[PDB]
C-alpha cells in the first residue's frame, strides 16, 4: 500500500522492495521498524485471514545478524502478543508440549488464563509410533480452550531442495493419506484456515 | 561401574539416619510428557514389568530405581549392609525393616499400599521418598529416579495442587548440580521442546546436562524421513540422542 | 555419562564446597575457662 | 567451686560441610579405571 | 461474517501507514524460532 | 537546554554532609522558583505513587501543578494489579497539556546500554500492554508536541 | 501482634491530613526510639539496597544491626544482571545478623492450599539455582530463628 | 514464631500472676516501599495468612493484628 500500488507478479520483486524497504527505513542497521510493511497477498489456496511473521533467529549461528536481534524480538513479541484482540499463535517444533514452548512460556506472563493462546504443530513429516499428539490434543499436559493443530511442513532436505508449495502440499496430502488412517481430514490449508476460524 | 552404586546407597542410608534432605546425592532424575515411556524405559532396565503404566497411575511418590549388578566379587559388597542372601533376584526398601520382596507384582502392590497409606485421602507429596534396590544379574551398576508425570486423566481424582507439588519435587530432585535430568520423549518430541529442557533452562541460563532418549522406535512407518531423529541437527544435546 | 559429568563437576564441586565452608567460617566469626576465672577475678 | 539462631545456624553450617565432605573423600576413594 | 476481516486489515494497513500502531484489532501474530517450521508454514 | 539536577535526599547516610539535604533543597528551589523553569518530575513505578519524593517538593511550592509534569518512568517494574490511566486523564489532577508516562529501559536493558528507538519500542510496548488507548499520549510524540507548545 | 507500617505519605491527596506525613514520622520515631519494636528492614532485590529507605530509617537509630535485620524481597521477580551475592555476604550492608531473602507467594499459591513446607522448599530450591553457595543463608527457618533471637 | 508459642504464653502468666506490669508483646514494625511483599514475609514466618498479600498494594495502614489467647489477661477469624 505505501508503495505505487504495484501489483509483483514475480516474488523476487518483492523480496528486492522488502530489502530495500528494511535498508532505507532502518539504515544499515537491520532491526525492526516501527512501520511494519503491509503485504496483501490474493491466491485461490486460502480464505480471508491475517498472520503476522516476526523476525526469526537462527538456532545455529549462521551468516552476520546485529547483535540486539534477539532484544528487538523479545519486545516485538511482548507488544505483539499481549494485545487481547490478536490471538497468539505459537509455532513449536515437532508435537511437543506446547505448554513448554518458549513462545506460549512468555505469552503465559501476559495471559495467565491461556484464554487467547493457540499454538501450531510444524514439521509433522517427522511424526512416528509411540506417543503422538492425541494426549496434547486432549489437553492432558495443560487445558487449552483452543486446542492444537497439526500442520505438515517440508523437511530439511526439501527446503534445502527450494521444492515448490504445490510439491509440499502434495507430500503433505500423501502424508495425511499413508499415515493417518482417520485424523487426515484434521489438516489442509483450507481445512486449518477454517480451524483457525472456528 | 561397582563403585558408584554403592556410594549412592551409603550416602542416602546417611541422608536418611541423618534426617536431613536439605540437597540430594548425584543420580539420575527421569522427567517427560506424560504417558512417554518412563515406565517402559524403567521395566526394561529391570527386565520385568513392575510399575503402572496407562489409565493406572496411582504411585506418585518419588521411586529411586537403583539397579545393582550380580557378580560374585560383587557378592560381599550387596551383603555388605545386610545379611547373606542366596536368591539370584531379590529387592528391599531401605524405610522398611530390611524387609525382602522378590515377586514384582508383589513389590508393586506393596509400593502402591504404602504411597495411599502415608499420602491418605490427599495424593499430596511428603519427605520421604520411595527407595527401591535391585540386585539382579541382568541389570547393571545404575541409578535412576521415578517421578509422576501431568497426569491430569481423571485416574482417582487428584488435589488442585498437584501440578505444584509435582513441580517442587522435581525441582528440589534437580536442585542438585551433580545429579544429571534426564529428558524421556517419544520419537515426535525428540528434542524440541520437553519439560526437562524447560526446568533445565530454568535452573541455569544454558545447563551442563542434556540427554535425549527417544522410545517406541519399532511400530514406526516405512518411507518417513528421520534424519533429525538421530543426528539432532536442529537442537543437539551435549550427552548426545 | 553420569561418571563423565561427575568427573567434570568434581572440580566445580570442590570449589562450591569451599566456598561454603568460607562463607560458613566467615560467618560464624562475625556473630573459655580463662575468660571465665578473669570475669570471676574482676567481678 | 561452682561456676538459639547462632547455635541453629551453626549445627546446619556443619553438618552440610561435613556431608559434603564425606561424600567428596568417599568419591575420591573411587577407582581411578571406574570414573571415565 | 466474512467482509469484516479485509476491513479490518485495511483498517489496520492505513493506521501502520500513518504511523501509529497504537490501534488493536482481531488478528492472529505467529510467534516462533526460525528452523522450527514457521517459515515453511507460512510460504 | 536539558538539566538533571540532584534530586531530593533524605537523611544523610554514610559520608554524606550531615547538612547536604538544606544545600540540595536550597539549589533546587533557587531554580524550580521561577515560572519559567519546567518541573518535569520523574517517578519510579517501583514504589507506591504517592510516595514519590517528586510530587512531594513539587507540592511543597507547585501545589496547584501549573508548570509540573508528572512521569512515570521504569513502569516495567510496576506493580501487576494496579493502573494509573485515571491520573493520566486528569480526573484528579486535570491540566491542559496533560500527563505523559515514558518509560525508561528495563534493568537488562539498562545494564546493556540500550538505543533510544529500542527504549521508544518497549515504552509503546508496555502502553499496550496496561491501556493501549492512552499508549499515544504516552508516547513521545506527545511529549515532543507538549514542548513545542 | 503484626503490623505493616507505610513508607510514610509522602504525597497527601484526598481527605487525608495535611500534616499526616509528620504524624507518620513522629510514630516511626516514637516506635523505633525503644527497643520493643523490632526493626525488620524489607527492600525489594531488583531495586537499589542503598536507595531503599527502609534500611536509611533503620540504620538512624540501629546503625551496628544488633537489634536490625535485613530482608529483600522480590527475589522470584528480580531480573537479571542485578545479583544480590554482593548483599548476602554483607561487603555492601554489613549486618551483624545477615541478609535473608524470602521468595513472595502469590495468591494462587495461598488458594490452592499451598502448605508451609512447599514454600520453604520453593525457597531452598530458588536459593540454590540463583545463589550456587548461599542457600542455606536465606532460609525462612533461619528468618523465623533470628526473629526470635 | 513456631517455637515461641508456649514460651510467650509462660511469660504473660508468669508476668500475670506475680502482679507486675503486663508489659504488651513487641509488635513487629516493618518499614519500606510498598508492594515489597512485607505481609508474605510476615505471614511465611507465622505459616499463615492474615493480612493482604498478592500483586498490587500490599499495605495501606498500620493494622495492630493483636492476637489475644484466653487466660492471658482454622480457627483464625476477624472481630471488631
Amino acid at each position: 500500500l505505501h508503495t505505487k500500488n504495484k501489483l509483483y507478479t514475480d516474488f523476487d520483486e518483492i523480496r528486492q522492495e522488502i530489502e530495500n524497504e528494511t535498508e532505507r527505513i532502518s539504515g544499515n542497521n537491520k532491526g525492526v521498524s516501527p512501520e511494519p510493511i503491509h503485504l496483501k497477498i490474493f491466491s485461490p489456496n486460502v480464505v480471508n485471514l491475517t498472520l503476522v511473521d516476526l523476525p526469526g533467529m537462527t538456532k545455529v549461528p549462521v551468516g552476520d545478524q546485529p547483535k540486539d536481534i534477539e532484544l528487538q524480538i523479545r519486545e516485538l513479541i511482548l507488544r505483539f502478543i499481549s494485545n487481547p484482540n490478536s490471538i497468539i499463535l505459537a509455532v513449536t517444533a515437532a508435537n511437543t508440549d506446547m505448554a513448554t514452548s518458549e513462545a506460549l512460556k512468555i505469552s503465559r506472563e501476559v495471559d495467565p488464563d491461556g484464554r487467547r493462546t493457540l499454538a501450531v504443530i510444524t514439521k509433522l513429516d517427522l511424526m512416528d509410533a509411540g506417543t503422538d499428539a492425541m494426549d496434547v490434543l486432549m489437553g492432558r499436559v495443560i487445558p487449552v480452550k483452543l486446542g492444537i493443530i497439526g500442520v505438515v511442513n517440508r523437511s530439511q532436505l526439501d527446503i534445502n531442495n527450494k521444492k515448490s508449495v504445490t510439491d509440499s502440499i502434495r507430500d503433505e496430502y500423501a502424508f495425511l493419506q499413508k499415515k493417518y488412517p482417520s485424523l487426515a481430514n484434521r489438516n489442509g490449508t483450507k481445512y486449518l484456515a477454517r480451524t483457525l476460524n472456528r | 561401574m561397582e563403585a558408584l552404586i554403592p556410594v549412592i546407597n551409603k550416602l542416602q542410608d546417611v541422608f536418611n539416619t541423618v534426617g536431613a534432605d536439605i540437597i540430594q546425592l548425584p543420580q539420575i532424575v527421569v522427567v517427560g510428557t506424560q504417558s512417554s515411556g518412563k515406565s517402559s524405559v524403567l521395566e526394561s532396565l529391570v527386565g520385568r514389568d513392575l510399575l503402572p503404566r496407562g489409565t493406572g497411575i496411582v504411585t506418585r511418590r518419588p521411586l529411586i530405581l537403583q539397579l545393582v549388578h550380580v557378580s560374585q566379587e560383587d557378592k560381599r559388597k550387596t551383603t555388605g549392609e545386610e545379611n547373606g542372601v542366596e536368591a539370584e533376584e531379590w529387592g528391599k526398601f531401605l524405610h522398611t525393616k530390611n524387609k525382602l520382596y522378590t515377586d514384582f507384582d508383589e513389590i508393586r502392590q506393596e509400593i502402591e499400599n504404602e504411597t495411599e497409606r502415608i499420602s491418605g485421602n490427599n495424593k499430596g507429596v511428603s519427605p520421604e521418598p520411595i527407595h527401591l534396590k535391585i540386585f539382579s544379574p541382568n541389570v547393571v551398576n545404575l541409578t535412576l529416579v521415578d517421578l509422576p508425570g501431568m497426569t491430569k486423566v481423571p485416574v482417582g481424582d487428584q488435589p488442585k495442587d498437584i501440578e505444584l507439588q509435582i513441580r517442587e519435587l522435581i525441582l528440589r530432585f534437580i536442585s542438585n548440580p551433580n545429579s544429571i535430568i534426564l529428558a524421556v520423549t517419544a520419537a515426535n518430541t525428540d528434542m524440541a521442546t520437553s519439560e526437562a529442557l524447560k526446568i533445565s533452562r530454568e535452573v541455569d541460563p544454558d545447563g551442563r546436562r542434556t540427554l535425549a532418549v527417544i522410545t517406541k522406535l519399532d511400530l514406526m512407518d516405512a518411507g518417513t524421513d528421520a534424519m533429525d531423529v538421530l543426528m539432532g541437527r536442529v537442537i543437539p544435546v551435549k550427552l548426545g540422542i | 555419562l553420569l561418571m563423565h559429568h561427575i568427573r567434570d563437576c568434581l572440580p566445580e564441586l570442590k570449589t562450591r564446597i569451599n566456598v561454603l565452608a568460607a562463607q560458613y567460617q566467615s560467618l560464624l566469626n562475625s556473630y573459655k575457662s580463662a575468660t571465665l576465672l578473669q570475669l570471676i577475678t574482676k567481678f | 567451686g561452682q561456676l538459639e539462631d547462632m547455635a541453629q545456624r551453626r549445627k546446619e553450617a556443619a553438618d552440610m560441610l561435613k556431608a559434603l565432605q564425606g561424600a567428596s573423600q568417599i568419591i575420591a576413594e573411587i577407582r581411578e579405571t571406574h570414573l571415565w
